[PDB]
């Protein structure tokens, strides 16, 4: 029954909903992704304003929507569980009709397709939500990462990074990946993801969490410790110098 | 004043005003000039087309909506496109079910009547065009002018869009001349020719420029451009 | 508030003048049209220098004899890009032959004015006007190669040369005085090239700008940047020497 | 034409408050004053007819209302409000009770649809929170006589005794002073009649006062002989007299 | 037209917040405060009734402690009716579950969709926000003992020990101070009681102000079983922990 | 109708299906795979009606899959049947019915032991220790109401698949061009290759 | 019970030369044993140089005729006067035709 | 406050419909017409202000003929009268296909009285810029109504509306009481010729065009006729000799 | 916020402005009517007032005839009268249709209070600026009257005035009925109740009645029918040969 246009033209030609829908997004925890020679890094902070909470049912990060293609978020929790949802619903909905699992690409075409409408639908508000989604084409070793934004736009990047702070580690990462050699390890590139994050999260052994995805639906989380070692290795890094 | 009572087409002003429909008219005063003016057996439209650039088209103005109907528009050609549209469908409608023509009075009365639902209920908007109908059926030659206000009017001739006041006139006062150009198609042109002059400032009427139509007797509503204006420059 | 399909007291519509306002803000694109092919060109504007801007996607093919341009809030395209491509594709379905350039170009303007809460006239469920606006250019045997500019407000104009973006006040003041009825491909290639650098903030290169071209022969082709770089190289050196 | 107010008219302030309940709530204060008090063995709920006119026939209006021949109802506020409110009660009883499992709603589910009722006119687009405050007072085999208070807001409590409206203060203050765990019916019924006393400003009796209990079947009320089983209505609204007979012994 | 009156409900402010959500929660911040603590042995639900009187029926009463499975169970914060909207339909996507698999629904995916719904009132339909927040207390054979928090927003964590509804920050920072990851029912019963004892905006912690529900699985049996505490329950209980 | 036979043993369930498409008088394929994997430890085969058949089993496949994703779990083989079992009870009353009837076979990693589930098109769901569908039970059950035993080994029971494939081979009318052997247990779901003459 | 068909006889012939086109048929209706008219015409010219003629039952020979001749005028309507080809009017009465696909026009048609 | 004014269903402090009485400023704003009811019939004349010689005479008709035996004339808002008229001539036709008999011009006039009040109502329309003077013949008599913005309409001796109404009004209460017995139909087209003649002096800078129409038993057999030559002629020159 | 006084919302206070401002355009037409019951039958008395000369007379009702038995007097504007009175009407008609016998006075009351109520709960709806009167000899309770008004309220009267100078006629009226000591006019013939009620309409309101200054509705067993100019004369005559 409601369908009031909240989504609008203003004087100077901006839509205020979609403007301030980023504005959440600035607001959410940062989001960043980084990609190899051979695979894919997403590295994102948790929040420390409340800590007591139970981290094997608490709501991760990164989700999945295919065994080869992750997806996640900086801004409003809520309304990503929304934008995940489709995208697993139609993961496998391409593979019932193609008999093919999504390239990343498209999984991402589709998950802009959703949000842009939200921006000229009458009686809805745009998704406080931004995503990047990540993972390899099936058969395909080139790997792939795709970021969109409450507007409906999206677009491949070598690095990017989304949330609050996202401006520092941005430039970082600006500084620190020459796209003529790309972190060539595993290793190397989960190194680069935490760097970048510890340049935002301010010593946060447990308040990174790193998702590495490798062709074939080889996507695992790190742990605590995996991710601990790697911030310790970063830290002699400075302190040798 | 004004601004609290010109929100919406819903809402009447203290003086009894509908300013979102006035508003609309005002979007035909800064549209391009067309003319019409009819004969007892023909009907013409004469119509100066409008460009952006040098580089551009000049925009279309004269639509055909059956073998013996058509009109030129003044204002929003998307508007212009609907309610055309809908003629064109109110006229295949007569001729399908009723082996019959469709009277252009008729036409009008269906432009009006769908002009003035977009004036009384909320969330619509009126039509921003003026449109000039022409047409040859079982009562002779017939000219229209159609009004988003929802007011249709049959005359001689008249001229809508900006200076229109100019061929207006000017045909008020070529009256007993013209209604008495029968059988003869180019004096009525030519006649329709020196009335949208009569409204000209800017630049002179062209041969990529100007846009005639005409219907009558034995001529089907046909539409001239270009390359066939040229003897009438 | 105020009704998203209400009229200024001068005659417009806030709503379509308003999203004109967002496309000045879009990236520029250049259509100029010849006997010999319709030349499309656009400024790619990457954010980022980690942004790989070849997946920059803002000129496409609607079918293999018509193509277009946006400019303006992109992600809106999308279903403009869709309704056109499925017109065209369902005309052929229906008539065994290719859609006409302007009837495909008046299809997609039929969607531009279908926005607002409600208006009596059919059922237009959009909350608001497109932010972009379209170049599109094609060719078909009856009228020849041919460019269009699609606006929100539903009407389409058609251009021997057109610039809409950020620059095109600029753009298309250059166009008027280089734009004459007997240019060759070759020469609206370059000229888009030589015009986009004029208007861009970044120094044009093969990376930040995309060509592409509609002829009766081939169709729609996007060229691929090193096609496109030689085109940069043979510009300035028909620059450098006068 | 068409309902365009497809959104809520009730909404949250900055403060956290929900304007159109607490105003709700503001109408049921201007009303008359009622009352509720369980007693061991029965329930008791009273008003006053607050007569608009000396010409009005105050029998024509009944305050007090059957729901089922076990439930009863009666409020503070909005006359009318209260009317359609009993109206979708009673056949709400039937349409998600009575026609499923053969028997009326026990008390505390039949005022749990009440109070979805009220909710809904909290939240649905274009509508008002009703302005009345229910006191439904039933009885049901397996929890035995109960009260309930049902608000604007849609949230509903279980009560001993209580009142609301006009000089709900001081009532529910002289209610405090004379409850017990112990009250027979008829000690529940004084006690109501003393408490509504001194809410009447004008005359006081059986014309003027209306009151009802859920207490014994009546199986003289029941219309009908035969079935064991059935052995009539445990609500039964007072006549004129029987009030006036218990206001002498004030 | 009707545009006039429209609060939208579903519209960013300009720093990118809710605000109907925001001030929903303002609401809640005013309702009677409501504690799980989940222990290695059960999970314990502590609420503390707002307004109550003499005359006020507590043994007939529930205000705030729901049961929405044989293995779920319910804290509410907030608009009393509200909640039992949400309630009675995530009893049913219980039952749905149930009828479908032949399994009892696992406690995120019960705790998920009713967490969506509300995100449905706060992105369309033009509809105030619920002025519910839950404390979801559940077990399933996945993830064994959970308690999770739900709120307007439609966002929805998992906690060992958490507190919604009035002094949530001083009721937090006791509850951090005090708990251990190895602690037992009957410590977690009476860690409850003494958080809420010092976040009381009333005289004294009484009985008849509170309600009490532990969830289970009594070594003498193998099974879960939910415990919600009767009047005389919450009175001794109340006196062994030495509140009296 | 096709063959589609199950059989569960000590900690395994083993599924045979006929790999014959016939439409009408020509035999079109010899080589036909009569079923889908739900999940990593649940294999479903199924038997009937022309394009219900594979349509119907996609759908679930995809259904699982999606539940896989959205939990990260696997559901249970009963768990999986059931919900089978209420699809196929829907359609039955739909204005066209799937005419579709399966066998779920899978292994339950959390009870550690194998299940089969036959379930009919009307959404008759019964759990066995052999199944079969159509016109192969008439000669199969008796077979192995006098050679089963449940603590017969995954060996034991492709021997005895081999008398019911045999007996079906001798008095059936259709050639139904050999049968699919499938394994579900603990590990997994693998093919025996080598059923053509074992 | 009710039956939306007949059957009105005729016959229609046609035959294509190097340069030029001929459709012709007979001019007799009928109805089982009793002749309707004549005189009745069962051949159209639709413009565009096309023509047409649906044969079997009569009611549903004009009826589609009719849309097809409706559907020319629409052709130019929408495409600035463009000549309708006649592979392209082929392709056009197939849709015609197949869109009553489980309620058949009752006609053979030639063009 | 103020604003009572901007919406169409609102009630003003003092019991007004502002949006209602600022439709009769639209209807004021508006040519002259009236309605004359005599012994056997009813006569209609409205004013056709000639905005110029291009306007084509004797063809911008103004009265609308409803069934066959109802003649509708308005002033304000042309086009709201011509949706008046179409809803009417629905509305009589279905009366007629229940009924058989022709719409009595009573039940008619509540037909659009119903429909008029309607647009009261809400707030998503806007009501009609017209009053409507119309009536006929049927199986009691001669009927003659005149309908409001508002939805308000009574029977009349003689109806008039729009920009000379007093002059009209006038002239009207001049007849009812020199005729007491009724005026007849030949003459009641007469005096409405004059009438539109003199009400036209509140309008005496532009030239204009007289239309007339009527439903009378003997005359014209109870059917709406438009009158037109000779009659016409002498209509106009009995008016065109009194008004000096 | 300050809306509040333009849709059916609920003010600070607890009230409902449209609904009071609703009541006060009842008093629009400055029409009086009241209602008094006989032994066995109801009159309704309502002023009648004719200002244009223009006018047809004999159109110019504020009284209905909602059916057989029915009747149904209105203070408020012509077009809300209207609008009130088919409704009514078509309740009246599919009532005894569904139900087969004829809906009772109290019945039709409460279920047009109960539709005026919606309008004071749903913002989309206006109440109409009516009072309705209702009045019959009902088959069960005898002569009838029932008065609804624009926020939903409804209740029976032993006889009832509405309109601008309402409080004079009620107050004349209360002082005969404490006088009697009986709650209704002690006549047989209904003849003399309508004598009555102009009687007491004359006194409370100081005015005298020509007649066609008055409109008269009757409600007797098994009809309700409205008296014309002469019978109101007739009974203009009785009351003369009085005083």
């Amino acid at each position: 029954g409601y369908d009031r246009a909240l989504s609008i033209f203003s004087p100077d030609g901006h839509i205020f909903q979609v403007e301030y829908a980023l504005e959440a997004v600035k607001r959410g925890t940062c989001a960043v992704g980084v990609k190899g020679k051979n695979c894919v890094v997403l590295g994102c902070e948790r929040r420390s304003t409340l800590k007591l909470q139970d981290t094997r049912i608490t709501p991760s990060k990164v989700s999945k929507i295919d065994s080869h293609v992750v997806l996640s978020f900086s801004g409003l929790n809520a309304d990503s569980r929304i934008l995940i949802e489709k995208a697993r619903v139609e993961a496998q909905s391409h593979r019932l009709t193609l008999e093919d699992p999504v390239t990343v690409e498209y999984l991402t075409r589709y998950v802009a397709g959703v949000q842009q409408r939200y921006t000229q639908s009458g009686g809805v508000r745009p998704f406080g939500v931004s995503t990047l989604i990540a993972g390899f084409d099936p058969r395909d070793d080139e790997p792939k990462l795709y970021q969109t934004e409450p507007s409906g736009i999206y677009s491949s990047w070598s690095a990017q990074t989304i949330g609050r702070n996202s401006k520092t580690v941005r430039e970082f990462l600006e500084k620190n990946y020459d796209r003529k050699e790309p972190p060539a390890t595993v290793e190397e590139c989960v190194k680069l993801t935490v760097r970048s994050l510890l340049e935002v999260v301010q010593t946060g052994a447990k308040n990174i969490e790193i998702t590495v995805v490798k062709p074939d639906s080889d996507i695992v989380a790190l742990s605590s410790e995996e991710i601990n070692q790697y911030v310790t290795q970063i830290e002699q890094e400075k302190q040798e110098q | 004043f004004r601004n609290n009572y010109d929100g919406d087409t819903v809402t009447f002003s203290p003086t009894g005003r509908l300013f979102q429909v006035e508003y609309a008219l005002e979007a035909i005063k800064q549209g391009s000039v067309t003319v019409g003016l009819r004969s007892n057996t023909h009907a013409v439209l004469v119509a100066l087309k409008r460009n952006a650039d040098e580089l551009s088209s000049y925009q279309k103005k004269i639509i055909k909506c059956d073998e013996h109907m058509g009109l030129s528009l003044a204002g929003l050609a998307p508007d212009a496109r609907v309610l055309s549209n809908y003629l064109r469908q109110q006229c295949n409608y007569s001729s399908l079910v009723f082996n019959r023509k469709l009277a252009v009075e008729r036409a009008g009365h269906l432009l009006c009547d769908k002009a003035q639902k977009n004036t009384q209920s909320y969330g619509g908007r009126p039509y921003g065009v003026g449109l000039l109908i022409i047409g040859y059926d079982k009562s002779g030659a017939h000219l229209l002018e159609f009004q988003p206000s929802g007011n249709v009017t049959e005359l001689y001739g008249t001229a809508i869009g900006a200076r229109s006041q100019g061929a207006k006139t000017y045909l008020e006062r070529t009256l007993d001349t013209f209604i008495k150009i029968d059988g003869n198609p180019d004096e009525l042109i030519k006649a329709g020719v020196e009335a949208i002059s009569q409204s000209l400032r800017d630049e002179s009427l062209t041969v990529d420029n100007l846009s005639i139509a005409i219907v009558g007797k034995d001529t089907p509503f046909t539409i001239y451009d270009g390359e066939a204006v040229a003897k009438y420059i | 508030d105020r009704g998203v399909s209400t009229f200024s007291p001068e005659g417009r519509l806030f709503q379509v003048e308003y999203s004109l306002e967002a496309i000045k803000l879009g990236s520029t694109a250049i259509g100029i049209a010849t006997k010999e092919g319709v030349v499309l060109g656009v400024e790619k504007r990457a954010t980022s220098p980690l942004l790989e801007s070849d997946s920059i996607e803002k000129i496409v093919e609607i079918d293999r004899h018509i193509g277009c341009a946006m400019s303006g809030l992109t992600a809106d395209a999308r279903s403009m890009i869709e309704h056109a491509r499925t017109a065209a594709v369902t005309h052929n379905l229906y008539y065994d032959e290719d859609i006409n350039v302007e009837s495909l170009t008046q299809s997609v303007c039929d969607l531009a004015l279908r926005f607002g809460e409600g208006a009596s006239g059919e059922e237009r469920l959009m909350s608001r006007p497109f932010g972009v606006a379209l170049l599109i250019a094609g060719h078909d045997a009856d009228d020849g190669y041919q460019l269009f500019h699609a606006e929100p407000s539903g009407t389409f104009y058609r251009y021997n040369a057109k610039a809409i973006g950020s620059g095109s006040e600029g753009a298309q003041a250059e166009l008027l005085n280089e734009w004459h009825s007997s240019l060759t491909l070759k020469e609206a290639e370059l000229l888009v090239l030589k015009i986009l650098k004029q208007v861009m903030e970044e120094k044009l290169d093969e990376n930040n700008a995309q060509l592409s071209c509609i002829t009766k022969q081939d169709g729609f082709k996007i060229y691929d940047n090193e096609k496109t770089a030689e085109l940069i190289k043979e510009l300035k050196e028909k620059e450098a020497a006068e | 034409m068409t309902d365009r107010y497809s959104f809520s008219l009730t909404t949250f302030s900055p403060s956290g408050k929900l304007g159109q309940i607490d105003y709700a709530l503001t109408a049921v204060k201007q009303g008359v004053t009622s009352l509720g008090i369980k007693a061991t063995n029965g329930v008791v709920i009273a008003t006053e007819k607050k007569s608009s006119s000396p010409l009005a026939m105050s029998e024509t209006l009944s305050k007090v209302s059957l729901l089922t021949p076990d439930i009863g109802a009666v409020y503070s506020g909005m006359g009318p409000d209260y009317r359609v409110l009993v109206d979708k009660s009673r056949k709400v009883a039937h349409t998600s009770y009575k026609r499923i499992y053969g028997e009326y709603p026990p008390t505390k589910l039949l005022v749990s649809e009440v109070a979805k009722i009220m909710q809904e006119a909290t939240q649905s687009g274009g509508v008002r929170p009703f302005g009345v405050s229910l006191l439904i007072a039933g009885h049901d085999e397996f929890n035995g006589f109960s009260l309930y208070q049902v608000d604007p807001s849609g949230s509903y409590f279980p009560w001993k005794a209580t009142a609301i409206g006009k000089g709900s203060v001081a009532a529910k203050t002289f209610l405090e002073k004379r409850w017990n765990d112990e009250l027979e019916l008829e000690d529940a019924i004084h006690i109501a009649l003393l408490t509504l006393k001194e809410s009447v400003e004008g005359e006081f009796n059986g014309d003027t006062i209306e009151l009802a209990i859920i207490g014994d079947e009546n199986p003289d009320l029941l219309g009908y002989t035969g079935i064991p089983t059935d052995k009539g209505p445990r609500f039964r609204k007072l006549t004129s007299q029987e009030i006036n007979d218990r206001l002498e012994a004030l | 037209g009707s545009r006039r009156y429209d609060s939208r409900t579903t519209i960013f402010s300009p720093e990118g917040r809710l605000y109907q959500v925001e001030y929903a929660l303002e609401s809640i911040s005013h309702a009677g405060t409501a504690i799980g603590i989940m222990a290695s042995d059960g999970i314990v639900l502590a609420a503390e009734r707002k307004v109550t009187s003499t005359l006020l029926e507590q043994d007939t009463s529930t205000e705030k402690l729901y049961k929405l499975n044989d293995k779920i169970a319910v804290a509410v914060a907030g608009l009393t009716a509200d909640a039992e909207i949400l309630i009675n339909t995530a009893r049913i996507h219980a039952q749905n579950y149930l009828k479908t698999y032949n399994e009892d629904i696992p406690v995120e995916i019960l705790v998920r969709r009713l967490s969506d719904i509300k995100q449905g009132y706060t992105q369309h339909g033009g509809l105030r926000p619920f002025g519910v927040s839950f404390i979801y207390a559940g077990y399933d054979d996945r993830y064994g003992y959970q308690l999770y928090t739900s709120n307007p927003s439609g966002n929805y964590t998992g906690w060992k020990a958490i507190s919604v509804g009035a002094n949530t920050s001083a009721a937090q920072t006791l509850l951090q101070m005090d708990y251990k990851d190895d602690m037992k029912v009957d410590d977690a019963i009476e860690l409850a009681l003494k958080t809420l004892s010092k976040t009381t905006d009333s005289s004294a912690l009484t009985y008849d102000r509170l309600e009490f529900a532990t969830i289970r699985k009594g070594a003498n049996d193998g099974e879960v079983y939910q415990k919600i505490f009767k009047p005389q329950e919450i009175k001794d209980i109340l006196v062994k922990t030495g509140i009296t | 109708m096709d063959i589609i036979l199950g059989i569960r043993v000590q900690d395994s369930v083993i599924l045979a299906s006929s790999k014959a498409v016939t439409r009408g008088i020509s035999v079109l394929k010899d080589s036909d795979d009569k079923t889908r994997q739900l999940s990593p430890h649940t294999l479903m085969s199924f038997a009937g009606e022309a394009g219900d058949t594979v349509q119907f089993a996609e759908y679930i496949q995809a259904n699982i899959q999606l539940y896989s994703i959205r939990e990260d779990y696997e559901l249970s083989p009963q768990a999986v049947s059931s919900f089978v079992r209420q699809e196929l009870a829907k359609s039955i009353r739909s204005r066209r019915p799937y005419q579709v009837n399966v066998l779920i076979g899978g292994y339950d990693k959390k009870k550690n032991k194998p299940e089969l589930y036959q379930i009919d098109y009307l959404g008759t769901k019964v759990e066995l220790p052999y199944g079969a569908h159509g016109y192969s039970g008439f000669y199969t059950f008796s077979l192995l109401d006098h050679h089963y035993r449940p603590d017969m080994t995954t060996e034991e029971g492709l021997d005895l698949l081999k008398l019911c494939v045999q007996e079906l081979e001798k008095r059936m009318p259709m050639d139904f061009k050999g049968v699919i052997v499938k394994i579900v247990d603990k590990d997994g779901i693998r093919q025996v290759d080598d059923f053509q003459a074992q | 019970q009710f039956n939306p068909y007949g059957d009105n006889g005729g016959t229609i012939l046609g035959i294509a030369g190097e340069d030029f086109a001929v459709l012709a048929g007979d001019t007799r209706n009928i109805t089982d044993y009793s002749i309707n008219s004549r005189y009745e015409p069962k051949v159209f010219d639709c413009g565009d140089n096309i023509v047409m003629s649906a044969n079997g039952f009569a009611a549903d020979g004009d009826a589609l005729v009719k849309r097809f001749k409706n559907s020319v005028k629409w052709y130019h309507f929408d495409h600035n006067d463009k000549k309708l080809s006649i592979n392209s009017a082929a392709r056009n009465i197939q849709h015609l035709l197949y869109g009553k696909r489980f309620f058949p026009y009752y006609v053979h048609t030639i063009i | 406050g103020t604003g009572y004014d901007l919406s169409n269903s609102v009630f003003s402090p003092d019991g007004r419909n502002f949006q209602v009485e600022y439709a009769v400023k639209a209807v004021e704003n508006g040519t002259t017409s009236i309605g004359i009811k005599c012994n056997d019939g009813v006569v209609f004349a409205v004013e056709k202000l000639i905005t110029s010689k291009l306007l084509v005479p004797q063809k911008n008709v103004k009265i609308q003929v409803v069934d066959r035996h109802i003649g509708c004339v308005y002033s304000g808002l042309i086009p709201d009268g011509r949706h008046l008229v179409n809803r009417g001539r629905e509305e009589a036709a279905s009366f007629k296909k229940l009924y058989k008999t022709p719409i009595p011009i009573p039940a008619f006039a509540d037909r659009l009285g119903q429909y008029v009040q309607a647009h009261t109502l809400y707030n998503s329309v806007r009501p009609f810029g017209v009053s409507t003077i119309f009536g006929g013949v049927d199986k009691n008599g001669a009927h003659l109504y005149m309908l409001e913005p508002s939805g308000s309409y009574w029977g009349y001796k003689g109806a008039a509306t729009g920009k000379g109404r007093q002059s009209a009004k006038a002239e009207l209460e001049k007849l009812v009481d020199h005729h007491p017995e009724g005026l007849s139909a030949r003459e009641a087209v007469k005096q409405a010729a004059k009438i539109i003649y003199l009400a036209h002096e509140d309008n005496k800078e532009k030239d204009f065009e007289l239309e007339i129409s009527w439903c009378s038993l003997s005359e014209t057999n109870g059917l709406h006729k438009f009158v037109k030559g000779d009659l016409l002629q002498e209509a106009i020159d009995f008016a065109q000799k009194e008004i000096n | 916020a300050g809306y509040d006084r333009h849709i059916t919302i609920f003010s600070p206070e607890g009230r409902l402005y449209q609904v009071e401002y609703a009541f006060k355009a009842t008093n629009q037409t400055n029409i009086n009517s009241l209602a008094v019951r006989g032994k066995d039958c109801t009159v309704v008395i309502s002023q009648k007032k004719v200002p244009d000369k223009l006018l047809d007379p004999t159109t110019v009702s504020y009284i209905f005839c909602i059916s057989r038995t029915i009747g149904m007097v209105v203070n408020g504007p012509i077009p809300d009268a209207r609008n009130a009175a088919l409704r009514a009407k078509a309740e009246a008609a599919e009532f005894r249709y569904k139900y087969g016998y004829d809906m009772p006075c109290d019945v039709l009351a409460k279920r047009m209070a109960n539709l005026s109520q919606i309008y004071t709960q749903r913002a989309y709806m206006r109440p109409l600026g009516v009072i309705l009167t209702f009045v019959s000899v009902d088959e069960e309770l005898g002569p009838s009257i029932y008065k609804t008004d624009p926020a939903g309220y409804y209740v029976g009267y032993k006889a009832t005035a509405t309109g601008p100078k309402q409080q004079e006629i009620t107050t004349n009226l209360e002082n005969h009925f404490k006088k009697s000591k009986i709650d209704h006019i002690n006549e047989e013939s209904w003849e003399k109740v309508v004598e009555f009620a102009i009687t007491h309409m004359i006194d409370a309101l100081g005015t005298e009645f020509s007649k066609n200054d008055l409109e008269v509705g009757v409600a007797t067993k098994d009809k309700f029918f409205t008296l014309s100019a002469e019978n109101i004369e007739e009974r203009l005559v009785a009351i003369a040969e009085q005083d």
